[PDB]
RNA sequence: CCAGCAUUCAGUUGGGCACUCUAAGGUGACUGCCGGUGACAAACCGGAGGAAGGUGGGGAUGACGUCAAAUCAUCAUGCCCCUUAUGACCUGGGCUACACACGUGCUACAAUGGACAGAACAAAGGGCAGCGAAACCGCGAGGUUAAGCCAAUCCCACAAAUCUGUUCUCAGUUCGGAUCGCAGUCUGCAACUCGACUGCGUGAAGCUGGAAUCGCUAGUAAUCGCGGAUCAGCAUGCCGCG
RNA sequence: AGGAAGAC
């Protein structure tokens, strides 16, 4: 019953995986039409493939907020964080492998006298 | 002249949409706030003053 | 008005049609540039202020659902 | 000032081909993905038995007909702004490569994208191309004006 | 019953938090902590010049928060009894 | 054809009744979901009788000639009338209202 | 919040805070360790628990001064006319005109699409002379009586771009939507001069644009929407959010 | 040792 936390990009997810026959679900709906855009796909089957862990452990997924890339994102986390949970003997590796890092990159604040907080309107002589 | 007008917004209008705001505070219509009735020039002033006490520097 | 009539200036309506119900008569003095031509107003004769003067036009049977304000354009070019 | 360069590492490390995992799920994103994909593999179909071999070595040496070994920049030198070649890194090559395929795949227009992709992947795929000749118009530029080094 | 404060400086509505929990707990009131209700913002944008120069302008926060405690039990003298208690006249008190 | 001018011969009907004059693409989906054609026929095949039935629902709605003259009859109308906006299509100025010095050029 | 439980199509409920969430005290990243340079100093480069290593990202913050830069349009001695008037009251007009040239933006010229049908993922603000749900009427903006909300409950709030099917097959076209006539909805005493929006029909130029020229470096450009402010009503303007 | 380029 290992129970993780994942953010990225003003959005947040809950994983909850326990011993199984290697069970994957998110929200209750499977992967036929609920999970568009196949690098959800190599999100959900990357890390139990590269660990030695994968036919044992079913996992539950609750889903609050965001968009699809960082809702994929979020997902990363929280299994990276569920995994660093229940295995910590390979943890190390995890960490010199990197996907720990959780990026802070979020939207820039809009910045008055500019476009989109880069963008200067447009200038002339 | 401007407190000719000014009578203008303290009497009562003809006709009730011919009614406008002004902030009578200081003596300009053009960019006054509704939940306030201060227009920018005499808000800013006596807001670094330091009255209506919601208001202070922004930044996020 | 859009669905309850044309909205117009009723002291100078029941004074035209005291006017026509009675005799026909001269140029009716008019600043008002408000009023919708009712239908009952055929053949008569408005002074309508232009901003200089009062301009005289005369009412023909075509003022089917356009208002008073036309006859006078308020701007000259060329 | 000073140039750097990141690390940033998308697939895993053993256990993975390369151009096989490029093809299934790399480097081709922001919408109109999966119709566009499953019509492409099966464009990749009709053009693997179309040719009599396996396409997978004529998709390379079509990224070897585009892919340009020299191009020549403009100096400020006299009164006629001359030409210098130079030879190439190769994150350069494989970006101008990519670059003037994807440009003159959209640029020569045809009937929709993915027989007009296929056909700029076989018009590499033969030497006879346009984008190659292209590639060869930069290096006859370049060994044309080579004698300024 | 629930007792609801709502204005701009966090410091004293939270030692009025901790004395009206003080009140209830002496009193015996069945007390309950002062839960965290989330703010609401107005960010307001003035032209910083009188009269030119658009592109200055300057943004001025008003930001106001409010915190909610409960009573469970009714215990009606106690509850007159901080009724009739006095309040600092920041931290706007609603029944 | 149908108006007495021809019509495209290799598209479907409710796109193809568009063509000819005063008729729309919202008035033909609503005229052929009545009829019934499921919106997709070619005018290679198609029997006499919906045919003769059609032509007679577009010959009670107002499609030939007559909204030409319709239009021209109210703009004439307007003309003998007067009343600025008339003035206003005779020098060929913007009529609703706008600002009539910076673009004015879809007209003029 | 429904994890751990019993329950129902509304998972609303009976029960509980561990998590997101709202937030006070903090914990935290400060050149803190190793190596090599640097006369051993200050500093630079590569490594480690780490969420981030060399001011983590952004805002606010703008020195002495320059341009006699801008504002007598909030206030104020300096002169000018008035006080039987450049000062006052109201009605109508004009600030929105138009042969033209320019600045900034929006919508496109399309099959990395259009149209139709279905499944979607839900940030931040506003609401009582208000926000207004359900239902009914309406070929439509809207109308009807109207439950709830002085707001983490009710409304705006039905997010689009996104993902699956059919069509169009390269055309001034099923592109593009501007002008024009008819008939309307709302606001307002009043929509002609001079409001917005809808249903029709009409369908224009435009087939990615010469000289030159503009913005952009860890969610940045580009696109897609969403709010908000002045306000009875009026966004392509501006501010903010994803 | 590596271009001709006016006036306010």
């Amino acid at each position: 019953q290992y129970y993780g936390t994942g953010r990225r990009k003003s959005s947040v997810a809950r994983v909850r995986l326990v011993p199984g026959e290697g069970r994957i679900v998110v929200n209750n709906r499977e992967i036929s039409e609920h999970i568009p855009s196949a690098a959800l796909i190599e999100d959900i089957k990357q890390p139990l493939t590269l660990t030695e862990t994968a036919g044992t452990y079913d996992v539950l997924v609750n889903v609050h907020g965001g968009g699809l890339s960082g809702q994929a994102g979020a997902i990363r986390h929280g299994i990276a964080r569920a995994l660093l949970e229940a295995d910590p003997e390979y943890r190390t590796t995890l960490k010199r492998a990197g996907l720990l890092t959780r990026d802070a990159r979020m939207k820039e604040r809009k910045k008055y006298g500019l476009k989109g907080a880069r963008r200067a309107p447009q200038f002339s002589k | 002249a401007k407190k000719s007008m000014i009578a203008k917004q303290q009497r009562t209008p003809k006709f009730k949409v011919q009614e406008y705001t002004r902030c009578e505070r200081c003596g300009r219509p053009h960019s006054v706030i509704r939940k306030f009735k201060l227009c920018r020039i005499c808000f800013r002033e006596l807001a670094y003053k330091g009255q209506i006490p919601g208001v202070k520097k922004a930044s996020w | 008005s859009l669905k309850k009539g044309p909205f117009v200036d009723g002291h100078l309506m029941t004074k035209i049609e005291k006017l026509n119900e009675t005799d026909k008569k001269q140029v009716v003095k008019t600043w008002s540039r408000r009023s919708t031509i009712f239908p009952q107003f055929i053949g008569h004769t408005i002074a309508v202020y232009d901003g200089r003067k009062h301009v005289p036009v005369f009412i023909s049977e075509d003022m089917v659902g356009h208002k008073l304000g036309e006859f006078a354009p308020t701007r000259t070019y060329k | 000032k000073g140039p750097v360069a990141k690390r940033d590492v998308l697939p895993d490390p053993i256990y993975n081909s390369k151009l096989v995992s490029r093809l299934i799920n790399k480097m081709m994103i922001d919408g109109k993905k999966g119709k566009s994909q499953t019509i492409l593999y099966k464009s990749f179909d009709i053009i693997k038995e179309r040719t009599g071999n396996d396409a997978m070595e004529v998709f390379e040496q079509a990224l070897k007909n585009i892919m340009p070994v020299l191009e020549v920049k403009a100096r400020r030198v006299g009164g006629a702004n001359y030409q210098v070649p130079v030879e190439v890194r190769p994150e350069r090559r494989t970006t101008l490569g990519l670059r003037w395929l994807v440009n003159y795949a959209r640029l020569r227009g045809e009937k929709t994208m993915e027989e007009r992709l296929a056909n700029e992947i076989l018009d590499a795929a033969n030497n006879t191309g346009a984008a190659v000749k292209k590639r060869e118009d930069t290096h006859k530029m370049a060994e044309a004006n080579k004698a300024f080094a | 019953i629930r007792i609801r404060l709502k204005a701009y400086d966090h410091r004293i509505l939270d030692q009025s938090a901790e004395k009206i929990v003080e009140t209830a707990k002496r009193s015996g009131a069945s007390v309950s902590g002062p839960i965290p209700l989330p703010t609401e913002k107005s960010v307001y944008t003035i032209l910083r010049a009188v009269h030119k120069y658009k592109d200055s302008r300057e943004q001025f926060e008003m930001r106001t928060h409010k915190r909610l405690i409960d009573i469970v039990n009714p215990t009606p003298q106690t509850v007159d009894a901080l009724m009739r208690l006095d309040l600092p006249s920041g931290v706007d008190i609603e029944i | 054809r149908i108006a007495g001018v021809d019509i495209p011969r290799d598209k479907r009907v409710v796109i193809s009744l568009t063509y000819i004059f005063g008729i729309g693409r919202t008035t033909a989906q609503q005229v052929l979901k009545e009829a019934g054609v499921s919106e997709d026929t070619r005018v290679r095949d198609l029997t006499e009788e919906e045919l003769g039935k059609i032509r007679d629902i577009i010959d009670k709605l107002k499609v030939e000639g007559d909204l030409r003259r319709e239009v021209s009859l109210n703009i004439k109308r307007l003309i003998e009338i007067g009343s600025y906006r008339g003035i206003r299509h005779r020098r060929g100025l913007p009529v609703r209202g706008q600002n009539s010095k910076n673009n004015a050029r879809t007209r003029k």
